[PDB]
RNA sequence: AAAGCUCCUUCGACGAGUCGAGUAGUUUGGGAAUGCUGCUCAAAAUGGGAGGUAAAUUUCUUCUAAAGCUAAAUACCGGCC
RNA sequence: GUUGACCUCGGAUCAGGUAGGAGGACCCGCUGAACUUAAGCAUAUCAAUAAGCGGAGGAAAAGAAACCAACAGGGAUUGCCCUAGUAACGGCGAGUGAAGCGGCAACAGCUCAAAUUUGAAAGCUGGCUUCGGCCCGCGUUGUAAUUUGGAGAGGAUGCUU
């Protein structure tokens, strides 16, 4: 059980009251889940095929650049403010291996 | 033909009473199949992989020098798509490997090894690295020739 | 043109309604025609009930919360609960729904008890008649009265609660301490006010450093 | 398998070999005709996603298809009434460059079903497609419960009525409420909108 | 041989010029943009979409797109009775 | 070196097949008006209609959630009643206008991609065959078995089919 309810409407905790059950997990639930092999083959792909040029252009920006700049010009080559900083912390990653390789 | 008989003598043995797989012994064989191949150097049974330098859709195996590289197996690219075909008794397999060989040629599979090794991957060690040619044709490298020798 | 106190007009008719105009002279006919199909698929399916067992449900918004009614289907916990297998209860007559979730423990014992008592009504006759297994009905109680609509011999035997109940003085519960109405005023204050008084107190707490 | 390989490789459009192969790849469609034969896919991990099986009776074909908007095709661009309906130039045609693409290829080879198709390349001027084709005549493909289904009367010409995967898209048939207009067909739903209901008992 | 159930450390692959974003046109009751399409940009891995007011931040809920098949209840007197 | 493989691309009145047209009331799409109403008229309305084009069947289409919801939660699709002339849209004018829940009719669930069968391509088309099989071809750039998230795979375990 979470949280159990007020048995009132109107409040902070509204609701009837039942005993609420915890229950397994779907398989579905697991969709955004990592695996070993998928990791594998993402990263043996990424080497094999390198960066987008978008991508180098936000890498030049992060290593001896501004981040408000790469921020920026992430935001505006994906559309999307949280595409764009997970895009940002991927290529940190990026440039730090390759920095501390 | 080699099945059918196999599979007939199989059959007269469990017809006796004996049990399969005692007439018969295990089987060593060359492993092709793009997929079966890349599962066996994913799980490192593959002991040498020999990729056609003609795949049609180079994407079916381009990533395969990285994938044996990182998984830390001998490769080669050998010439001859229909070649590998005509060994395995395909058209095409454009991907062939080897695990396991039997004792009276363990010797001949670690000599094969080793040379394939020092005279293919020590060699294309840096050539392996680099953009191909941006070769022009016979008239334009003429004509560059004679610019220098021009200019010299 | 208006021309008196009139309701402002509003009739829908400014495009070509004569075009799709819906009659429904077919009305005895088609519950004719839709008694027969019933007929026929009671038949075809002889002694087996004409519906599947459905379980109870409670309808979703705060209106009709009230009420509980008939569900598409039960859940694979509510199965395996019962003890029965989930590819086996679509083929005795148990509709089955994967995607509803039991969050509750009584509408979960709920569906379980009514499950039970189903499997315990139920008669399965064998296969083949010459052999039967030891999970079928042994042809001595397979002769009985059965029901061949499970919507009214399994329906819904309450839908809401009991509107009228009696209780002696002396139990009668005390009250919310500052009145009913009090109370839901201070809960309804409260939740306007959750989150500026949760961000005021940690400003507060954070005005030290 | 090297399909799990291909599908990730694939997402790299903008990476050096995967750009390279499509400037190559598209050079080649370029010069070949309009509409041809493939002998293979030319992304055999996408073909097998969208259902193609290597075995005889599915065909592999290739369209290219002239790219932007739809003009409307009136003489010298007058159209004749009111203001609202003067445009001409920046119309936009309903359905996709994909189902053109499929319906001209269906055309080519009515004896068989257009099963699925992908885009394969990009151009300033041309878009290019691979359509997946059955053959509902072949045997191997009617005796297969997997795939006979295409072999009903009711699956002729997919492509056509808008069956196909591009088809579903154009026409908005997805669950929930932003696609309350078009779930159950959108001229059949505004028909049941539209339509007076009068019983005997009024 | 094949099949179901009872428990379990672990593992648990899941659809890309696709989603999404911008802009233009059309459409919708959908209103800082409901769907569709053209062009440009172009993803990710507890990720992604949605949660009917545009935005940043933090939570929660709900499903699992970009592949496919499937009676019935429904329309229709065009055709044959 | 030539032949011989395989890769594309062709010829043939080659062997066997398939499509066109009709019908189009109803159905699935595309394309697409103006009369009219607004007491004028341009947005709007008529109308996402008529006309035009393509494609099916006895029904078609849709369909087993990237759904609805916000609840004590519902649970593929379709249709009727209601929601409701409501929320909303609209020179906020004329006018237009759904959906969730709820009752009912009818109810049905499923299969592919993504895994190595690898101790044996186990799969399929065509031809011949006494019926046991044979041959060619397709296919490893993947045809069978297993798996589809409701899980499953791997192990235990004893019953059951
Ligand atoms: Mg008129
Ligand atoms: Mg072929
Ligand atoms: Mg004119
Ligand atoms: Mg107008
Ligand atoms: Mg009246
Ligand atoms: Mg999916
Ligand atoms: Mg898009
Ligand atoms: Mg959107
Ligand atoms: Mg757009
Ligand atoms: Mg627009
Ligand atoms: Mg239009
Ligand atoms: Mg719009
Ligand atoms: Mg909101
Ligand atoms: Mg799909
Ligand atoms: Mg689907
Ligand atoms: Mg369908
Ligand atoms: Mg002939
Ligand atoms: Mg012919
Ligand atoms: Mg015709
Ligand atoms: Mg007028
Ligand atoms: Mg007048
Ligand atoms: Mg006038
Ligand atoms: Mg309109
Ligand atoms: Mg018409
Ligand atoms: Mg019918
Ligand atoms: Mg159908
Ligand atoms: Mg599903
Ligand atoms: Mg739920
Ligand atoms: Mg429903
Ligand atoms: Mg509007
Ligand atoms: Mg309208
Ligand atoms: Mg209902
Ligand atoms: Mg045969």
């Amino acid at each position: 059980a979470p949280v159990e309810r007020t048995g009132l409407i109107r409040g902070l905790n509204k609701g009837h009251k039942t005993t609420r059950r915890v229950l397994k997990e779907r398989p579905s639930r697991r969709k955004g889940a990592q695996s070993k092999r998928t990791q594998f083959v993402r990263s043996l792909i990424r080497e094999v095929a390198g960066l987008a040029p978008y991508e180098r252009r936000v890498i030049e920006l992060l290593r001896n650049g501004k981040d408000k700049r790469a921020r920026k010009f992430s935001k505006k080559k994906l559309g999307t403010f949280g595409r764009a900083k997970r895009k940002c912390e991927e290529l940190q990653r990026i440039i730090a291996e390759s920095r501390r390789a | 033909q080699e099945k059918k008989e196999r599979l007939l003598r199989e059959a007269t043995a469990i017809k006796e009473g004996k049990k399969k797989e005692d007439v018969s012994k295990k089987p060593y064989t060359v492993k092709y199949g793009l997929n079966h191949v890349v599962g066996l150097i994913e799980n490192k049974k593959a002991s040498l992989v020999l990729i056609a330098n003609d795949v049609d859709p180079i994407e079916l195996v381009v990533f395969l020098p990285a994938l044996c590289r990182k998984m830390g197996i001998p490769y080669a690219i050998i010439k001859g798509k229909a070649r590998l075909g005509t060994l395995v008794h395909k058209k095409t397999a454009a991907v062939v490997a080897i695990t396991e060989v039997r004792s009276e040629d363990k010797n001949e599979l670690a000599k094969l090894i080793s040379a394939v090794k020092e005279g293919y991957l020590e060699k294309v060690e840096d050539t392996r690295k680099r953009w191909g040619g941006g070769i022009m044709g016979f008239k334009a490298q003429k004509r560059e020739e004679k610019r220098k020798k021009s200019l010299e | 043109a208006i021309k008196h106190n009139q309701q402002i007009p509003n009739n829908h008719f400014r495009k070509h309604w004569q075009r799709r105009v819906r009659c429904h002279f077919d009305q005895p006919g088609k519950k004719v025609t839709r008694r027969l199909a019933r007929r026929a698929k009671a038949a075809a399916l002889a002694p087996r009930p004409v519906d599947k067992l459905r379980p109870i449900v409670r309808c979703p918004t705060v209106k009709y919360n009230r009420r509980t009614r008939l569900g598409r289907g039960f859940t694979l916990e509510e199965l395996k609960a019962a003890g029965i297998p989930r590819l086996l209860a679509p083929t005795i007559g148990i509709a089955v729904d994967h995607r509803r979730k039991n969050l509750s423990e009584e509408s979960l014992a709920a569906n379980v008890q009514r499950l039970k008592d189903y499997k315990a009504r139920l008669i399965l006759f064998p296969r083949k008649s010459n052999k039967p297994k030891k999970a079928d009905t042994p042809k001595d109680q397979q002769t009985a009265e059965t029901t061949t609509s499970l919507r009214t011999s399994f329906g819904v035997e309450q839908p809401l609660a009991p509107g009228f109940t009696e209780i002696s003085k002396s139990e009668i519960p005390a009250g919310i301490e500052g009145g009913a109405y009090r109370a839901l005023r201070k809960a309804r204050s409260d939740a306007r006010l959750v989150g500026v008084r949760e961000k005021r107190a940690k400003e507060k707490a954070e005005a030290e450093a | 398998g090297a399909l799990k390989y291909l599908e990730e490789l694939s997402k790299k459009k903008q990476s050096d070999v995967v750009r390279f192969l499509l400037r190559v790849r598209c050079w080649e469609y370029r010069q070949l005709n309009v509409i041809h034969r493939a002998s293979r896919p030319s992304r055999p991990d996408k073909a097998r996603r969208l259902g193609y099986k290597a075995k005889q009776g599915y065909v592999i074909y290739r369209v290219r298809v002239r790219r932007g908007g739809r003009k409307r095709p009136v003489p010298k661009g007058a159209t004749y009434g009111k203001p609202t309906n003067q445009g001409v130039n920046q119309l936009k045609y309903q359905r996709s460059l994909r189902a053109t693409a499929e319906e001209r290829v269906g055309r080519r080879c009515s004896n068989l079903r257009v099963l699925n198709s992908y885009w394969v390349n990009q151009d300033s001027t041309y878009k290019y497609y691979e359509v997946i084709l059955v053959d509902p005549n072949h045997k191997a493909i009617r005796r297969d419960p997997r795939i006979n289904w295409i072999c009903n009367p009711v699956h002729k010409h997919r492509e056509c009525r808008g069956l196909t995967s591009t088809g579903k898209k154009s026409r908005g048939l997805n669950k929930g409420h932003r696609f309350n207009k078009t779930r159950a067909g959108r001229r059949k739903t505004w028909k049941r909108h539209n339509t007076l209901s009068l019983w005997r008992y009024r």
